């Protein structure tokens, strides 16, 4: 949702 | 073995805005 | 948290956010009891009635945060789950009895002024502190009211432990020993309570004996958010202390 994007490396 | 001790408070001998409330309750 | 207030930076170096990958969103609160073990409420991972049965490879653990939405660069640390552990005698069918669970990370997290583990109670500690009237502290990124919406930064609220009798007369749900309620009476004036989104978070008490913080309860369930006459029920960590130890010993 309204959350900032988290770096790909963690997904 | 070093839990419950916060780097930015207990560690520097600093209290927070309300922790006292808890102590004052343990009457 | 309803009727709470913004937390001070580093006020909860053990607070954890259970993050849902897709779609990215807050799942539950949690607490760091070890550099590799995180404790949380058991209904955050499993709850059939709502078709909730999250698999380990479905979440992320964001530790060291103050902001709810922003990826606080250079501070927070996101970790991956290796194995989820739910209490084998967890009553998701009736009253959420034994609503506890652990989460072993794949890589240990590095402590700092923002990330530090909390102490688990011992029979003695638990004995002298778990008493009606003795306030504890609850913190989370949940709703601000029962129905603004979410907060910007971590919320906090100090609440007083309530007597067994009172708790039981405030609901129709079967209140067991593995749980205790906390909150202010309608007359008492003060309010406050956890709410949807706060589940899993840590209910702690600072020991006046050695000034170390302890997690006595785990935010479990409730009927409405901050209603007079209504209280909040938290998992009684120490009573479930044995299962916790066993799970970490064996693994
Ligand atoms: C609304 C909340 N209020 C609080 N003070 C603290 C946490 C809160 C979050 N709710 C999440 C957990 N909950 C889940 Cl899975 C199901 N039913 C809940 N409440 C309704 C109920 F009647 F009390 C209840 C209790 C136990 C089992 C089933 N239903 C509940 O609470």
């Amino acid at each position: 949702g309204d959350f900032e994007e988290i770096p790909e490396e963690y997904l | 073995a070093d839990c419950g001790l916060r780097p930015l408070f207990e560690k520097k001998s600093l209290e927070d805005k309300t922790e006292r409330e808890l102590l004052e309750s343990y009457i | 948290i309803v009727e709470g207030s913004d937390a001070e930076i580093g006020m909860s170096p053990w607070q954890v956010m259970l993050f849902r990958k897709s779609p990215q969103e807050l799942l539950c609160g949690a607490s760091l009891i070890s550099d590799r073990w995180v404790l949380t409420a058991a209904h955050c991972l499993l709850y059939p009635p709502w078709d909730k049965n999250f698999t380990e490879n479905d979440l992320l653990v964001r530790i060291g945060k103050h902001s709810r939405t922003r990826y606080e660069r250079n501070i927070e640390k996101i970790s991956m789950l290796e194995k989820i552990y739910i209490h084998p005698r967890y009553n998701w069918r009736e009253n959420l009895d034994r609503d506890i669970a652990l989460m072993k990370l794949k890589k240990p997290v590095a402590f700092s002024d923002y990330i530090h583990p909390v102490c688990l109670p011992d029979r003695e500690t638990a004995a002298s502190l778990l008493q009606a009237g003795y306030k504890g502290r609850v913190t989370g990124w949940g709703n601000l009211k029962e129905t603004k919406g979410q907060p910007s930064v971590l919320q906090v609220v100090n609440l007083p432990i309530v007597e067994r009798p009172v708790c039981k007369d405030s609901t129709r749900i079967r209140i067991t020993d593995n749980m205790f309620c906390a909150g202010y009476k309608p007359d008492e004036g003060k309010r406050g309570d956890a709410c949807e989104g706060d589940s899993g978070g840590p209910f702690v008490m600072k020991s006046p004996f050695n000034n170390r913080w302890y997690q006595m309860g785990i935010v479990s369930w409730g009927e409405g958010c901050d209603r007079d006459g209504k209280y909040g029920f938290y998992t009684h960590v120490f009573r479930l202390k044995k299962w916790i130890q066993k799970v970490i010993d064996q693994f």
